[PDB]
DNA sequence: TTTCGGGGGGGCCGGGGGG
DNA sequence: CCCCCCGGCCCCCCCGGC
């Protein structure tokens, strides 16, 4: 509606909906027959439709009014200590399955088991999922376990070695383009050759970002009441990303090698408020696909990257990690 | 459970229900059938890695000893349940203490997952051992024996759970082939084995999706390729060229053919880095400073990895490790 | 099928105090006090399966004769021994009226006492001080520095050491004889080396085996009995090459099911032992064992992550 | 609907589960057209409580095809704490049930209240456990065991049941002391239900914890004498008899050692 | 009342830097039924609370500046009683979780979901006396978060959208988990340059009526608040407050005491470099941090002034640099600050 | 100092039973 | 109708490695 943002508005109804995870959304499909349903773990990066496809999945197993009976969701919204998992969790397991009605059954495959959906569940503390291996595998035959995580590693291994993997890729260009032109045409979005493919190229795998992005730059251009069509340079603004003429100066800058004047311009560049990982990756992609230097140059400027991003992913100051960063490629 | 078992998932459907169906531990399985058909079954350890048939097997052995209502002349308890020292003072010693309802016989007790259970509830139960060794014996499943108190270990004969071999894996997916009509290619069969890594559940999920994925069951045939999309793996292919191109190319052809690599099936760095890693694992370096570099910063790849950040920086990173490293061989 | 045997554990358990081996000294001053009688408080303390329950069961059997059930009260961490048990109980047993010979006196046996709290141990002084011409306290742990000082102050000292080779292949030749059990040497040697001065375990494996394979030689015992694994450990991290050290990590630890959480933490015990090392090299050899054991700990449990720790370790020793 | 049962009052079905409440957590009813039998477990698997009852005490029960509901009695004595003791308490279940319907109607007003419990699943036999013929069977009052069972539970956590010609030896032994009660079998007609019998095949011997002797005496207070069947080697059995049913304790004695 | 307080625009036509931004949160407030959840970024001082607040007023009306102080309380899972202060108006709720240190996820998972699971009684400016409106809750200080207070506003965000718009503040996108970053619209917000800091100077100026004998006194506060408007603000007041509402060329810039502290500490490490040096610097860190001055400000200030230092040469700055980041990510990850400022210096010194 | 979980020990409160 | 016994929450405090 026009009270949703369109992230929400958009989100897939029906497993045909999601875009780019076909390897996976065909064995989902193909349970509704099979009626065999395993223990899932879905994971991957933010904004790839894990928590779209598990609800759609049971829309289209349940149905609109056997779904409620059918479901338990948990997420990092609520308590799910070791006390939750031994106490709630096992009890709703351990009941029978809601009766289905002749409309139903009629209408919707109803399979003979209901479902836990542990949104976020790389948040459990490891206590916790011990606690959930024997309560998954002792009452498999009326439940079904969905365990959806960012990170992998984060789940014990025994709760891996139970679940059926699903790697949910990342969407870019290639693979999430018809789902966005369909969302712009709906919307009635002009935009300029390429715009949607730079959307997606500068969302960097996370198609939640890649919509927002559109619908903050159909909103200019409404407001501009222009008529005219999008254009990247307008796009790019709205993502934060750096105009080529200040990294140019930048790599300028970082080229003179003098201490003084790169912390001086890093210094006038912190005020304009850029985000740091922008910075750091737009310099990854200027560099690497460099042809004017060496290989030893690229296999050091590689790692001093690499620990910068890491050390940023930490939450440290972006002013001193970038001056540190510049003045280490300046002495290479 | 609900309808039949043909709604169960593959993992769970296939659990062993005799020590007949346990393949892969026959020395375990050997001895500890000997030890119940001559009356001298002691106090278990299994300890073994994810999926290797502790549960089932230690079952399967109640099963044998007490029939089919072993059920209700066993006391099982695991992680789910409550094991603080109150429940081993009161309810474990009950048990021990007493003699059986249904029909005559020893008692049976199951501390599965004991690794998950406190100090003080293991100290409790060492005289609770001790004292009841006449009627009842304790059996307690571990995948980490650090967890477990010197004093509780002295107390069990230890029996290890190796990861399973592979000819037991290739007995149990002929019985699968054969129960589920399905044909596995002999290249699929490897693949699976090398990616299962001697874990029978993995085997089966796996296998259950490559069904799952087939347009005809029944006539269609489980290919390597099917194998590598369901599972969305890299294949060796492009892990041999990936690392073919980082030892024998210039910067941009390396990063050039990386981003096409992954960008052509969408595979995660992370698998690339393992098949990398594996691979060069057989390699035979002059220098041992070319394997801890290689070690060290993949490692460090790693770990940055399984917290999220750049993919892209990540990827450079990782030629530019391989690169530096292998500078070293001269 | 439904008839259990008792184990050897069980059924060879010494039940006189000239059938404990090891000792010798602390076991001849038993045997004094019980012949003579006046059994002082005493705490008796050592590592796993040495013979402390044996001992102090045995002493109080022999004591006490065909008193021990009214004589002896029993307390150990299976049953609830808090301060209240200890204000009432305890001291109702104390405070009891008992008719004995000459020279005997109740006997109170609080098994693991290590485990009590700090109140009970503190409300049994005065309990222990006030009605010593009547009963006796015998504690039996682990780890005595559990036990509060002033009621170490009120006890004797018997700190056990752990069994040579030589009395555990003497306890094992006896139960063999009692048993008609056929053996090698090289079995004995294989059961012995794998018991670690544990009595118990050498007796559990030496029915396992046997109970299993009928014959006791050093094959059939490592078919079942694995080699401890901290000792794989110390020849992996003292390996002189790195190739070496990642072929032991990896055919005798990783291929063999031992979790990488297990691996990392024997690391760190043995690293702790390693006396032939000098101490700041060992250090750093912690440091690093400590930075992949917080990896693991989050979750990164790789075979990569510990070839790291080796290959660095490896940089540190050289 | 496929299961109805009907009681006066649900007085009578609030007692009847008082009685084994605290014993058990986990019960399960087979409804047939001969009535009610549930069985439950205790945690320990020490003691099984058996639940037998007839059609005679509905006022109107239907029962078309046999039903098993496995539920939780903590559950079950909250909701029914929720209705009134003066007002009809209906049961009603359907086919394939996945809850129970309480129906709690009083006929003075028009106040109904409906109560849907949800079952759980529970796949288990009650292997029909009743020893053919006991060593022993003796009956008493209800009070009197009640009070036995109470006095020797101060003394000890454990009460040994001596079972030998003409007598019935209760025995704890303790801390501070020991008690001993002996009863010998004797009748009155001027009130017969005074009266204790015994009928013995050979004498018996059997320990049974204090705990579950203390639980399993909460049950006479649906029936004014309780009958206790003793053999070795098997378990004693304390019946509760109802006025169209019964209630039973199967407690398995401790071992000797 | 301050003039910084006194003065500050309260909607979004009375802004006065940074156009291209006010633009676009006009284009945003145009059609605000669907508006998405914000995250507005930038350097400290600059306006964003600002115009976070203009650009609620632009959606709802002046109603947005009639606020309100609220107290809430919460019990923890140890029965510990905490204390909320929640600023809130007839439109939306401020709330700062932070406040509350590790507990914050509480006021997430119980404060923030109870506003979004509910409606809300407005019996002013509706007939029916039921709002039919969403309800806007700021967060402050937003890259405080702990990460799983983070993670739980993860579902919440998406839920609840019909009901609940989340805007937030921060001056660093760094410490804000990647899925709460895809969860929002993220708005830079640039510092004012040094003209607009200047001419909002000389209007404040004018206002009250304070003698200026040059514009260029203007300029010289501008350029010694780094692009802070607050700072700015209050150091001209400062300033006049010190020459009797009368500047001149020659009014010197007034620092505050933590910086002047910092700097005389630089002097120190710069001049001695020995254990006792050492042990005098603890002293001095140790009085800095008893009086709420932030660890990560100290390590900041400490070193961009030793990086200021005449004296050192390139090797030296560079090793200072370095040492800074490692010893800023030690601070992000631990929990003494002392001991990581301590080990800073302690290779500052050595390395000089 | 202290971000959970477990364990122990004390103080009330209140159901039930007895007189 | 009132008093006493003794089960259950409720609260507070203190470890947590070998
Ligand atoms: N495969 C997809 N197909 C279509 N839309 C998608 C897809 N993935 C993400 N989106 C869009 O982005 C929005 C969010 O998708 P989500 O299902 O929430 O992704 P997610 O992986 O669950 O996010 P995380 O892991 O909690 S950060 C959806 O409402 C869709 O509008
Ligand atoms: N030796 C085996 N033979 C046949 N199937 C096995 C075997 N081991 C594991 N499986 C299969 O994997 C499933 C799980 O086996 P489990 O007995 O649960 O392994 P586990 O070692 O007890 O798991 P952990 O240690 O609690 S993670 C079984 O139902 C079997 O289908
Ligand atoms: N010195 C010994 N001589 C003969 N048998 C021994 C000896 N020590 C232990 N055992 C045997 O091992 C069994 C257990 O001995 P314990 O007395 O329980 O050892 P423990 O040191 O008291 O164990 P902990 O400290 O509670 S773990 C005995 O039944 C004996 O059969
Ligand atoms: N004249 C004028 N003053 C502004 C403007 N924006 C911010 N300010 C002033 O700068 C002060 C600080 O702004 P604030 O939003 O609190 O800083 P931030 O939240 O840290 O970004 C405010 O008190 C205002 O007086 C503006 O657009 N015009
Ligand atoms: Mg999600
Ligand atoms: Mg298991
Ligand atoms: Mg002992």
């Amino acid at each position: 509606l026009a009270q949703q943002p369109w992230v929400e508005k958009y989100r897939p109804k029906n497993l045909d909906e999601v875009t780019a995870q076909d390897h996976a959304v065909t064995v989902l499909k193909k349970t509704l027959k099979s009626a065999n349903l395993p223990h899932m773990l879905f994971y991957g990066p933010p904004g790839t439709g894990k928590t779209s496809t598990i609800l759609a999945l049971t829309k289209e197993l349940y149905g609109p009014d056997l779904m409620k009976s059918r479901i338990l969701e948990l997420n990092a919204s609520d308590e799910r200590g070791i006390s939750i998992v031994r106490e709630k969790v096992k009890n709703f397991a351990r009941l029978t399955v809601s009766k289905p009605s002749k409309h139903d059954l009629e209408n919707y495959p109803c399979p003979p088991y209901k479902i836990i959906i542990l949104d976020e569940a790389d948040s459990m503390t490891a206590d916790a999922q011990s606690a959930l291996r024997r309560t998954m595998e002792t009452y498999s035959g009326v439940t079904r376990f969905c365990l959806i995580c960012n990170y992998v590693t984060r789940i014990i291994d025994p709760l891996a070695s139970r679940c059926s993997k699903f790697r949910f890729k990342a969407l870019d260009a290639s693979n999430a383009i018809d789902r966005l032109r369909f969302i712009s045409e709906q919307e009635n979005v002009k935009c300029d050759d390429g715009v949607l493919e730079r959307i997606l190229d500068i969302s960097a795998g996370d198609l939640r970002r890649g919509i927002t992005l559109l619908q903050s730059a159909s909103k200019g251009a409404q407001y501009l009441g222009d008529g005219k069509n999008i254009t990247s340079t307008q796009v790019e603004e709205l993502a934060g990303v750096v105009p080529h003429d200040i990294l140019i100066e930048i790599v300028e800058k970082v080229k003179s090698g003098d201490f003084d004047e790169i912390k001086k311009y890093v210094n006038t560049f912190m005020k304009s408020g850029w985000s740091a990982a922008s910075v750091v990756n737009q310099l990854h992609e200027y560099y690497i696909t460099n042809d004017n230097f060496d290989t030893n140059f690229k296999n050091q400027i590689s790692w001093l990257l690499f620990t910068t991003d890491s050390r940023l992913n930490n939450g440290t100051n972006e002013h001193i990690q970038l001056l540190n960063l510049l003045v280490k490629i300046s002495q290479l | 459970e609900k309808r039949s078992k043909e709604n169960l998932p593959w993992v769970e459907k296939y659990r062993p229900e005799t020590l007949d169906e346990v393949y892969g531990q026959n020395e375990v399985i050997t001895t500890v059938r000997k030890f119940v058909d001559e009356g001298k079954l002691p106090h278990l350890l299994f300890y073994g890695p994810p999926g290797t048939g502790k549960t089932s097997t230690i079952v399967a052995l109640a099963r044998e000893i007490y029939g089919k209502n072993y059920s209700n002349m066993v006391l099982e308890l695991n992680a789910s349940d409550d094991r603080g020292i109150d429940v081993v003072r009161n309810q474990i010693k009950d048990f021990a203490s007493t003699r059986q309802i249904f029909s005559k016989g020893f008692k049976l007790i199951i501390l599965d997952e004991a690794d998950a259970m406190t100090n003080a509830a293991q100290n409790a139960l060492r005289r609770v051992i001790e004292r009841y060794t006449k009627n009842t014996r304790f059996c307690v499943l571990a995948n980490y024996a650090h967890k477990l108190t010197p004093a509780l270990l002295s107390r069990c004969t230890r029996f290890r759970f190796q990861p399973l071999p592979q000819e037991a894996i290739e007995r149990r997916i002929a019985n699968v082939l054969v129960h589920e009509k399905l044909k596995l290619s002999p290249n699929a069969e490897k693949a699976l084995i090398e990616l299962s890594n001697g874990d029978m559940r993995r085997v089966l999920n796996v296998l259950q999706s490559c069904k799952a994925t087939l347009d005809n069951p029944d006539e269609d045939e489980i290919s390597d390729d099917v194998i590598y999309e369901c599972c969305g793996a890299p294949r060796p292919s492009d892990l041999k060229a990936v690392l073919k191109s980082i030892l024998e190319d210039d910067w941009g052809t390396a990063h050039y053919t990386l981003n096409k690599v992954r960008s052509a099936k969408g595979l995660a760095l992370i698998d690339l880095i393992e098949g990398i890693v594996k691979i060069l694992e057989d390699y035979e370096l002059q220098n041992e400073e070319t394997r801890v570099h290689l070690l060290t910063k993949l490692a460090d790849i790693e770990y940055s990895i399984s917290k999220g950040g750049n993919d892209q920086i990540q990827g450079s990173a990782v030629i530019g490790a391989i690169k530096a490293s292998f500078e070293n061989e001269t | 099928t439904l008839s259990l045997q008792l184990p050897w554990v069980e059924k060879y358990r010494p039940q006189v105090l000239s059938d404990i081996v090891g000792n010798k000294e602390t076991i001849d001053r038993l045997q004094q006090i019980a012949k003579d009688g006046n059994m002082p408080h005493m705490i008796i303390s050592g590592m796993p399966g040495i013979g402390k329950t044996t001992s102090v069961h045995c002493l109080a059997h022999e004591l006490l004769g065909r008193s021990y059930a009214d004589g002896v009260l029993e307390l150990n961490a299976s049953d609830d021994r808090g301060i209240d048990v200890v204000r009432n109980q305890i001291k109702h047993f104390a405070q009891k009226k008992l008719h004995l010979p000459p020279g005997k006196h109740k006997i109170v046996i609080l098994d693991e006492a290590d485990s009590m709290t700090a109140g009970a141990q503190q409300a049994l002084r005065r309990t222990m001080e006030l009605y010593s011409n009547s009963t006796r306290f015998a504690f039996a742990c682990n780890q005595s520095n559990k036990i509060i000082e002033p009621l170490q102050s009120r006890c004797a000292i018997l700190r056990y050491s752990k069994l040579s080779d030589e009395d555990v292949l003497k306890r094992l030749l006896q139960i063999i004889k009692l048993e008609d059990v056929k053996y090698t040497n090289d079995g004995l040697e294989a059961i012995i080396f794998t018991a670690e001065g544990d009595m118990r375990q050498a007796i559990n494996n030496l029915q396992s085996t046997v109970a299993g394979h009928g014959l006791v030689n050093a094959d059939n015992v490592f078919k079942i009995v694995d080699s401890p694994h901290p000792l794989i450990v110390k020849k992996m991290l003292l390996a002189s090459n790195l190739e070496d050290s990642i072929q032991i990590l990896r055919t005798d630890l990783w291929k063999k099911g031992y979790s990488s959480i297990d691996i990392v933490t024997t690391s760190f015990r043995v690293t702790k032992n390693l006396a032939q090392v000098k101490e700041s090299v060992r250090l750093e050899m912690i440091k690093e064992i400590g930075l992949t054991h917080m990896r693991i700990l989050e979750g990164v449990g790789t075979y990569l992550q510990l070839a790291s720790m080796l290959a660095k370790i490896h940089k540190l020793n050289n | 609907s496929m299961l109805e049962a009907k009681f006066e009052e649900a007085s009578l079905f609030k007692r009847i589960i008082d009685g084994f409440k605290d014993c058990v957590q986990l019960v399960n009813f087979q409804c047939k057209e001969d009535g009610i039998i549930a069985q439950a477990v205790d945690d320990s698997r020490v003691l099984l409580v058996s639940l037998e009852i007839g059609v005679e005490a509905f006022q109107e029960y239907r029962c078309d095809h046999p039903v098993t509901l496995g539920m939780d009695l903590t559950s079950l004595s909250k909701i029914l704490r929720c209705g009134n003791n003066t007002d009809t308490l209906t049961l009603i279940a359907d086919n394939t049930p996945d809850s129970i319907i309480l129906l709690f109607e009083d006929t003075k007003k028009d106040r109904i209240a409906e109560y849907s419990l949800k079952l759980m699943d529970i796949d288990a036999d009650f292997l029909k456990i009743e020893e053919l013929q006991y060593d022993s069977t003796l009956s008493l009052p209800s009070s009197e065991f009640s009070k036995i069972v109470r006095d020797l539970s101060q003394l000890s956590d454990s009460i040994n049941i001596m079972i030998t010609k003409e007598t019935i030896k209760f025995v704890a032994d303790g801390d501070i002391g020991s008690g001993s009660v002996i009863i010998k079998p004797f009748v009155d007609m001027e009130h017969p239900e005074t009266s204790i019998k015994l009928e013995m095949d050979q004498p018996v011997d059997l320990t049974f914890g204090a705990k579950y002797l203390l639980d399993i005496i909460k049950g006479s207070s649906l029936s004014d004498r309780v009958g206790i069947r003793l053999s070795s080697e098997a378990p004693a059995l304390f019946q509760f008899d109802l006025k169209s049913g019964f209630l039973q304790f199967f407690l398995a004695p401790k071992f000797n050692d | 009342s301050l003039w910084v307080d006194k003065y500050r625009p309260k909607s979004l036509n009375a802004l006065s830097h940074n156009e291209e931004l006010t633009n676009f949160l006009k284009s945003l407030s145009d059609q605000p039924r669907d508006l998405p959840h914000l995250l507005l970024y930038g350097p400290n001082g600059t306006g964003k609370k600002t115009r976070c607040m203009a650009l609620l007023e632009s959606i709802f009306g002046p109603g947005v500046y009639r606020l309100k102080i609220d107290v809430r309380q919460f019990v923890t899972a140890s029965n510990r009683k905490l204390e909320l202060n929640v600023v809130s108006s007839p439109y939306h709720l401020e709330i700062t979780p932070s406040d509350m240190g590790n507990n914050d996820r509480i006021v997430i998972q119980e404060l923030l979901k109870e506003v979004a699971q509910m409606e809300q009684v407005d019996f002013q400016d509706s007939k029916d006396g039921l709002a039919h409106r969403y309800k806007c809750v700021i967060i402050n200080e937003a890259n405080s978060l702990t990460k799983d207070a983070q993670a739980a506003l993860r579902r919440t965000m998406e839920k609840y959208s019909k009901n609940i718009r989340l805007i937030m503040v921060c001056d660093s996108m760094s410490p804000i988990i990647a899925p709460i970053k895809s969860r929002c619209l993220l708005i830079r917000c640039p510092a004012p340059s040094d003209s607009e800091i200047s001419t909002i100077l000389s209007d404040v100026v004018t206002n009250e009526r304070i003698q200026l004998e040059t514009k260029d006194i203007l300029k010289r506060i501008a350029q010694a608040s780094n692009g802070n408007l607050r700072v700015s603000l209050l150091m001209l007041e400062s300033m006049a407050l010190n020459n009797e509402l009368a500047l001149k060329s020659s009014s010197p810039i007034i620092k505050p005491d933590w910086i002047i502290v910092i700097h005389k500490l630089t002097r120190k490490i710069v001049k001695e470099r020995s254990v006792n040096s050492l042990i005098e610097c603890r002293a001095v860190l140790y009085d800095l941090l008893a009086h709420c001055i932030p660890a990560n400000i100290i390590l900041k200030e400490l070193t961009f002034s030793l990086l200021d230092v005449e004296t050192l040469n390139t090797t030296n700055k560079s090793s200072i640099i370095e040492y800074s980041s490692v010893f800023d990510e030690r601070l992000s990850l631990g929990n003494k600050a002392i001991f990581h400022l301590e080990g800073f210096i302690a290779k500052v010194m050595c390395c000089l």
